This record gives structure tokens, C-alpha cells and sequence, in this order.
């Protein structure tokens, strides 16, 4: 589509303001445009929740295979709405890995 | 099934004073996976531009040419990391054998994200070069890489891991040793 956009969103994600930050991950999501991908797994590790929610969401929209691993370990994310957003993504994305991940990060808080 | 018009119309773009003009160019010539687009994108590789570079790499690998195997390599020392990970996505795409020692020494690359697309490379090559690399990268400091390494070292498959299995399940600790135990039970 058009990719002229995508540099700029790519470097916002970058910018002191996390609400810009969030904006941009939003952008990008709604592009569903892979030349994000990587961007977006770093925005997952992000200071800001609110940030990290929006980089989750957008790499569900992706549906790129290489957000799996990062997404798996965003469900274990201090801030518990980052963990449905990671989940939400996953699911999104359809990979099989994802569901030994669920019912092993279950395990993990039971014991 | 091709357009010979746009195939050189994007060509030409890759020439461009617009970076985001170059950079449509390359994602747009990925996607067609030309072969007519090889050399002009391995130029692109070389670009001023660190988001012309990422896109000429991620192009590479979409087309899967041989050509890029050598061009690759050299982009996997790029001081971009994004360049670096499509580089080894890239060469796991195409899966030519001369991309094998570049990747384990880009399993000890500073970024995390680098190291987690060298293990996932690694996995589908299929080399056993890479088993003692990805048993040292299951004590990676970050936990995607340490995931990433467990599923390579799965895909890669064999004896020489089997092997490598058994001494992390009596010798090793934490995550290394339940992935060795875990590998074990599903292999028997």
C-alpha cells in the first residue's frame, strides 16, 4: 500500500511523549503493515503500559510470526491490561506456540 | 504473475533523492518477488538510509535469490539492528549453508531482537553447526532468545542434539535443564 508513511510512525515511536508513543503504535496497527514488526516487539518493552498495550495490539492487527516469542513473555507484564492485549495479539496471530505458553504461564502463578 | 511496467518503474525509484520514495520502491519490489530486482536491491542494501536498508533486506529474502546469500552476510554487520534482523530472517528464508557461521556469531550480537531472528534462522537451516551456539544461547539473559533457542535446537532435530539433550538434563540448571527434560520425553 502506502509505505511514505511508515519511516515517520516508525520514529515517533521513539518520541518523549508516550501518548505519541500510543498514537503511532495505533497508526501502525491499523496500516497492518509488517515493516513494523520489529519496531513494534521494542516498543513492547517500552518504560509506559499504556505504550506497550498499544505495541501489543498493533502487532495483533500484523499478524507477523515474529511478535510470538516477545508477545508469550508480555503475558508475564506487571501491568495486567498489557497481559490481555499480549494475549489478544497472540490469538490474532494464530500461531500454535502460543497455546502451550497459556496453559504453562497458568502453571507458573498456581505454584 | 507479473507487471514488467512497475517491476522497472520501482527500479528506477531505488535511485531517488526521497528516502520514502526508495523505501516504497523496495517494500513494493519484495512483495513482487521479481528476480529482475536482485542486483539494483543488494545496491539498496548499501543505502545512506537505515529504513532503505531494512526494506531492501526484508525484499531479499521475499524473492529468495541466492545472489543476496553473500550481500546478507555482509548486512548482518550493519549498525542498524533492524537491518541486522532481517538479514538473518532473510537467510533463514533462503537457507543457503554459507549464512551458518555468520548467524552463530550473530546469536552473540548486543541487541536481544537480533539474537532472537539468528536462533529462529539457525532452526531453519537445519545446521548442526548451530546446536552447541543455541544450547549456549538457552542461558541467554533475555527470555524470547532463550524460547527462540529451545524451538531451533526442536527444528533442527537428530542425534547430535538428542546428545547435547542428555548432558543439559544431568549438568544444567533452570530453564536449559526442563527444555533437555522436556525434549527427552517428547523424542522417546
Amino acid at each position: 500500500g502506502d509505505e511514505r508513511a511508515v519511516p515517520a510512525l516508525i520514529e515517533a515511536l521513539k518520541d518523549s511523549d508516550p501518548n505519541v508513543r500510543a498514537s503511532a503504535a495505533d497508526a501502525l496497527g491499523k496500516l497492518g503493515d509488517p515493516e513494523a514488526v520489529e519496531a513494534l516487539i521494542y516498543a513492547l518493552r517500552d518504560k509506559d503500559g499504556y505504550v506497550r498495550f498499544s505495541a501489543a495490539l498493533a502487532l495483533g492487527k500484523i499478524g507477523d510470526a515474529a511478535a510470538v516469542y516477545p508477545l508469550i513473555q508480555a503475558l508475564e507484564d506487571e501491568d495486567s491490561r498489557v497481559r490481555w492485549s499480549a494475549a489478544y495479539a497472540l490469538g490474532q496471530i494464530g500461531d500454535p506456540r502460543a497455546e502451550e505458553a497459556l496453559r504453562r504461564a497458568r502453571e507458573d502463578s498456581d505454584w | 504473475h507479473t507487471d514488467p511496467e512497475k517491476v522497472e518503474m520501482y527500479i528506477k525509484n531505488l535511485q531517488d533523492d526521497s528516502i520514502v520514495v526508495r523505501y516504497s520502491a523496495a517494500s513494493a519490489l519484495g512483495k513482487i518477488g521479481d528476480e529482475r530486482a536482485v542486483e539494483p536491491l543488494i545496491k539498496a542494501l548499501k543505502d545512506e538510509d537505515g529504513y532503505v536498508r531494512q526494506a531492501a533486506a526484508l525484499a531479499l529474502g521475499q524473492i529468495g535469490d541466492e545472489r543476496a546469500v553473500e550481500p546478507l552476510i555482509k548486512a548482518l554487520k550493519d549498525e542498524d539492528s533492524t537491518v541486522r534482523i532481517r538479514a538473518a530472517r532473510a537467510l533463514g528464508k533462503i537457507g543457503d549453508e554459507r549464512a551458518v557461521e555468520p548467524l552463530i556469531k550473530a546469536l552473540k550480537d548486543e541487541d536481544w531482537q537480533v539474537r532472537l531472528s539468528a536462533a529462529s534462522a539457525l532452526g531453519k537451516i537445519g545446521d548442526e553447526r548451530a546446536v552447541e551456539p543455541l544450547i549456549k544461547a538457552l542461558k541467554d539473559e533475555d527470555p524470547s532468545v532463550r524460547m527462540a533457542a529451545a524451538n531451533a535446537l526442536g527444528q533442527i532435530g537428530g542425534e547430535r542434539v538428542r546428545a547435547a539433550m542428555e548432558k543439559l538434563a544431568e549438568t544444567g540448571t533452570g530453564f536449559a535443564r526442563k527444555v533437555a527434560v522436556n525434549y527427552l520425553e517428547t523424542h522417546k
